[PDB]
């Protein structure tokens, strides 16, 4: 098993701009035969992934010439040229000198733009789930970047863990923002023992958490 | 020329599937073949090598799916195969056949994709999600909770959210959410329409206040 480590795991970059990503290895890609098996593929989104570049540096038919590897032994580095719209996706570099074969975990190449601060919804359960037996609540936080974000549910103010799942949309087609969405699901019963329901989200834009909530009792 | 993978499909824990990949046109034979696979939402991972006659029919294994799956093939069909058994829910994945004329790994089809379940289809429940308990624009969503297989369907009757689906315990949620101008709702009719076509649903849930 040797370990393929990129960064970074997600590059922000503006059309046009150069590109960089490093890829190391576990322990050396050149083989006995003296060939570096190290490969370069880019997944976009939707598809199966597409191989960019072989042995470290030679361009796949087709690739476009804006895309180059280099680096020898355990240190390789794919660089895009100017970055297109068409670039972006998630780049792989992948080893076959040693079984088994293995692959770096994904570099996303992503739009840069101005952070945005999340706006945030908070929605009680329905009326419609509560007769079901159980009682879900719900928050959005819509519009936000960069991606990174952490939602922490507080029930009558202690922190839960049970009960959450969480969503991450891609980023936007037009806005190039991310949106999450957040929910909390109980039984109607844990649900009607208490009454204070927060959501609680920590993003770049602000240092003080971002707090929507509200109380049972009154809805 | 390049390659189609093909014998994907729902199947249950401790189930087995055969999987097959066919090459193109061309010329040759005389080549490597692997088959990769994709959990959804996760990276690439290396299943299986199998090489070609001259080198001995040779074949190589991700420790993952040693003495559970054999990687095969018949050159007279000119075909690969990947014998999967003793199937677990995280053998759920794409799977792609990937090889080369002489450029590793370069030749990757669309996929085969492998479901290991033991759930039955579900049709999803569908809740309306309003405030509350005061601006500019209003945000609602509707929650479309617990179905299978995937594939719903959000409309509201474009500044839409659809949140990609998650796994839970066995079934799917996923959640939709809109914003219109407050001059708009509660004054007049929002709605989600939710389409779960494997169970025959359509859920209409109008928004109230």
């Amino acid at each position: 098993d040797v370990v393929m480590t990129q960064t970074p795991l997600s590059l922000p970059v503006s059309l046009g701009d150069q590109a960089s990503i490093s890829c190391r290895s576990s322990q050396s890609l050149v083989h006995s035969n003296g060939n570096t098996y190290l490969h370069w593929y880019l997944q976009k989104p939707g598809q199966s992934p597409n191989l960019l570049i072989y042995k470290v540096s030679n361009r796949f038919s087709g690739v476009p010439d804006r895309f180059s590897g280099s680096g020898s032994g355990t240190d390789f580095t794919l660089k895009i040229s100017r970055v297109e719209a068409e670039d972006l996706g998630v780049y792989f570099c992948s080893q076959s000198t040693h079984v088994p074969f293995t692959f770096g975990s994904g570099t996303k190449l992503e739009i840069k733009r101005a952070d945005a601060a999340p706006t945030v919804s908070i929605f009680p359960p329905s009326s419609e789930q509560l007769t079901s037996g159980g009682a879900s609540v719900v928050c959005f936080l819509n519009n936000f970047y960069p991606k990174d974000i952490n939602v922490k549910w507080k029930i009558d103010g202690s922190e839960r863990q049970n009960g959450v799942l969480n969503s991450w949309t891609d980023q936007d087609s037009k806005d190039s923002t991310y949106s999450m969405s957040s929910t909390l699901t109980l039984t109607k019963d844990e649900y009607e023992r208490h009454n204070s329901y927060t959501c609680e989200a920590t993003h770049k834009t602000s240092t003080s958490p971002i707090v929507k909530s509200f109380n049972r009792n009154e809805c | 020329v390049q390659v189609v993978e093909s014998g994907g499909g729902l199947v249950q824990p401790k189930g087995s599937l055969k999987l097959s990949c066919v090459v193109s046109g061309s010329t040759l034979n005389n080549y490597a073949m692997n088959w990769v696979r994709q959990a959804p939402g996760k990276g690439l991972e290396w299943v299986a090598r199998i090489r070609s006659k001259s080198n001995n029919y040779a074949t190589y294994y991700a420790d993952s799916v040693k003495d559970r799956f054999t990687i095969s093939r018949d050159d007279s069909q000119s075909m690969i195969y990947l014998q999967m058994n003793n199937l677990k829910t995280e053998d759920t994945a794409m799977y792609y056949c990937v090889t080369y004329g002489n450029h590793p790994f370069a030749y990757w089809g669309q996929g085969t994709l492998v479901t290991v379940s033991a759930a039955k289809t579900t049709p999803p429940s569908v809740y309306p999600l309003a405030p509350g308990c005061t601006g500019s624009s209003v945000t609602l969503g509707c929650l479309v909770k617990g179905y299978f297989p995937e594939s719903v369907t959000v409309t509201w009757n474009s500044s839409v959210h659809t949140f990609p689906a998650l796994l839970q315990s066995g079934l799917y949620t996923m959640s939709s959410s809109v914003t219109v101008p407050s001059s708009t709702w509660p004054s007049q009719t929002v709605t989600c329409s939710v389409a779960h076509p494997a169970s025959s649903t359509t859920v209409d849930k109008k928004l109230e206040p």
